[PDB]
RNA sequence: GGCGACACACGUGCUACAAUGCCCACUACAAAGCGAUGCCACCCGGCAACGGGGAGCUAAUCGCAAAAAGGUGGGCCCAGUUCGGAUUGGGGUCUGCAACCCGACCCCAUGAAGCCGGAAUCGCUAGUAAUCGCGGAUCAGCCAUGCCGCGGUGAAUACG
RNA sequence: CGCCUCCUAAAAGGUAACGGAGGCGCCCAAAGGUCCCCUCAGGCGGGACGGAAAUCCGCCGGAGAGCGCAAGGGUAGAAGG
């Protein structure tokens, strides 16, 4: 089924900015390791759409753990010109993008099923994912 | 009360015994 | 003074009195009476003070009344939860505990009636 | 008095200390800690003098004039309307306590909600002790005494005791067996 | 309430199923038909059923009754 | 098991609303019945129910029977009350081979409801109402306050 | 459309705009002058009428309670009761 959502219990105001910061992250916890590319904003839209095959290439399971947050809806107006109202708010939640923040790692199926998988969904987006270990964590 | 009982009062529309109607 | 626990009957004659307590039955009264000689007609509010206490205590010691009869009254309840009794239930179905008639009344035991009907027949009747 | 717990507690309560239990010494033992009593109803200012007769009884009964509690919000809320007053309060720790208690315990104590088997399992963390009660003519002196009134009350005990150890310690060093 | 002091109201079949395994050791339980009877402890545990007009109605036969009768855990009807 | 089932609604009799009410002792009056393999006087165990024993009739001398309301004198303070029974538990009883479902009763502890019930709807012209009373058939034994029946007390009212 | 808080405002101070999240046009004689006093909010726990919450005690905990009504700032050597 899913239809609900997820977007901060209630309305934690509306109004944010810009920029491009450099980014970052710090390691991870679970055992493979995807990286991101670019600095910009991001479509919770977007992480669906990668789940999708991610789990039906994994018929029993595949299983995987993420880490992110949503932050603060858009601006752009239905058409007119400028100002604020209730418009461009209410259909766009966001979150940081730090050029090569920890979207996801991975876990239970080694670089067979999880390598191609991690791919498909990095291999998606308007970017790359990429390789991980061990470190100091 | 002619309806309850342990009185002579109820107990005639009844007709019991016990220690209450006898003698002796 | 308390013949029974926290318990105070006054400004009457002992025969009546008594009479409103746990195991206080219409005659336990006249064997307390006879074997402690007290004479029923003089009131509570006066009344020499060995009646006063050779009874108080003579009663609260001699068995069990209020409480201790109540606790045993529904300990025979529970007890018959043993694994469910038929006179177990009514019990634990709030329900009348001695055979009699459930077509009929006993909003004694359940409680006022709880109406709540429906039946639609065609208007003809 | 020079009577009762003195030429009690101490002159035999102390060998009770000595073999039974070698805690240590005195000043450094469960002597007693302080004595409370406060009051709690919501009734009040329907005319006020709901209140005029209530504070009327009391204290008066219990022989010391303590403080008082009273209103809050004259209007709607969730827990009374009738002014929304409060309660009060009453304390002491010398003879005095000493006294009114005595005659409580072994003689308003029979005249109770069941003799064989007192609650000593009422019982804090430390020093502490709440019990719930509601009476008028327990008291040996007033007995009966105005039916025209009656009303509930709270009252609980504080103790120094290193836990609710030994403020059972207290529960059978003069009675109150623990429910059997 | 209840009468007859002495002996009350038994079967003879019963006096015997019992006596047996009460005799050379309680190993099993058993089973029973129609109803009517009091009860002695020489079967603790040691119960079968209760086919009533419809069917079956077996139970733990529990002491606690001491020795009362069969009314207790015997019934049957329909409900809800 | 079982039509003696229960979420509710109707009929009909039986009771409590109580102070012309109360409860104990002692006291007196009916008719009709109806007694056989049956009615069981009378004493006693028993605090009592029952039970034990036992005579009459041999059937209008023997049985159900003494009585009821009532008289007396003593004891209550409109209180939902010496009011009140639903109501539960307990312990004995007996017909029956035996009573959970459904027996009746002996005694012990239990106190809803209820200060007269809406719109309404029924007997009847005098022994009338109304009330207190005992018996019949049937039933092995029964909640039969049902139904048949005999009397103690004894009103009111009617232009039309 | 005049004013008050705060972001916007790019760390002094300023900074606009059909941007942002919001208030006032009073009340007060005590919420005012002053000398003495306390501590909170609360969390657990012990307990008649207490199901979070009538009320009382003990350990605990620096201000997140509190202070006429929006914010901010302030403050427990309190303005705070």
């Amino acid at each position: 089924m899913l239809m609900p959502r997820r977007m901060k219990y209630r309305k934690q105001q509306r109004g944010r900015l810009k920029g491009a910061t450099k980014g970052g992250d710090y390691v991870a916890f679970g055992d493979f390791g995807l990286v991101a590319l670019e600095p910009a904003w991001i479509t919770a839209q977007q992480i669906e759409a990668a789940r999708v095959a991610m789990v039906r290439h994994f018929r029993r399971g595949g299983k995987i753990f993420i880490r992110i947050f949503p932050d603060k809806p858009y601006t752009k107006k239905p058409l007119e010109v400028r100002m604020g109202k209730g418009k461009g708010n209410v259909e766009g939640y966001v979150a940081v993008v730090k050029p090569g923040r920890v979207m996801f790692e991975v876990a239970g199926v080694t670089e067979e099923q999880a390598m191609e998988a991690l791919r498909i969904a990095g291999h998606k987006l308007p970017i790359k994912t990429k390789i991980v270990r061990r470190d100091a964590y | 009360g002619k309806g309850d009982r342990r009185t002579r009062r109820g107990k005639i529309w009844r007709g019991t015994y016990g220690k209450y109607r006898p003698r002796k | 003074a308390r013949i029974a626990g926290v318990e105070i009957p006054r400004n009457k004659r002992v025969d009546v009195a008594l009479t409103y307590i746990y195991g206080i039955g219409k005659a336990r009264a006249k064997e307390a009476l006879e074997k402690t000689g007290i004479n029923p007609a003089t009131r509570v509010k006066d009344l020499t003070e060995a009646e006063v206490v050779r009874l108080r205590e003579y009663v609260e010691n001699t068995w069990k009344l209020e409480g201790e009869l109540r606790a045993e009254v529904a300990a025979n309840i529970k007890r018959l939860m043993d694994i469910g009794c038929y006179r177990g239930l009514r019990h634990r179905r709030g329900l009348p505990v001695r055979g009699q008639r459930t077509r009929t009344n006993a909003r004694t035991r359940k409680g006022p009636r709880k109406t709540v009907a429906g039946k639609k027949k065609a208007p003809r009747k | 008095l020079d009577l009762a717990l003195k030429r009690k507690y101490y002159e035999e309560v102390r060998p009770e200390l000595i073999r039974r239990f070698g805690y240590q010494n005195v000043w450094e033992v469960p002597r007693l800690e302080k004595v409370v009593i406060n009051q709690g109803l919501g009734e009040a200012k329907e005319d006020a003098r709901i209140l005029e007769k209530a504070a009327q009884e009391l204290a008066l009964i219990t022989g010391q004039k303590p403080a008082v509690t009273r209103a809050k919000k004259s209007i709607s809320n969730f827990k009374l309307r009738k002014g929304m007053p409060i309660g009060l309060r009453v304390t002491l720790r010398r003879d005095r306590m000493w006294i009114f208690l005595e005659k409580l315990l072994n003689v308003a104590l029979p005249r109770i909600r069941d003799f064989r088997g007192l609650n000593p399992n009422s019982f804090d963390g430390r020093g502490n002790y709440n019990l719930g009660l509601r009476e008028q003519l327990i008291f040996p002196e007033i007995t009966y005494d105005m039916v025209d009134a009656l009303r509930g009350m709270d009252i609980a005990v504080v103790t120094t005791a290193e836990t609710d150890e030994e403020a059972r310690a207290l529960l059978e060093l003069l009675g109150f067996p623990f429910r059997k | 309430p209840r009468s007859l002091k002495k002996g009350v109201f038994v079967d003879d079949h019963l006096l015997e199923k019992v006596l047996e395994l009460n005799a050379k050791g309680e190993k099993r339980l058993i089973k029973t038909w129609s109803r009517r009877s009091t009860i002695v402890p020489e079967m603790v545990g040691h119960t079968i059923a209760v086919y009533n007009g419809k069917q079956h109605v077996p139970v733990y036969i529990t002491e606690n009754m001491v020795g009362h009768k069969l009314g207790e855990f015997a019934p049957t009807r329909t409900y809800r």
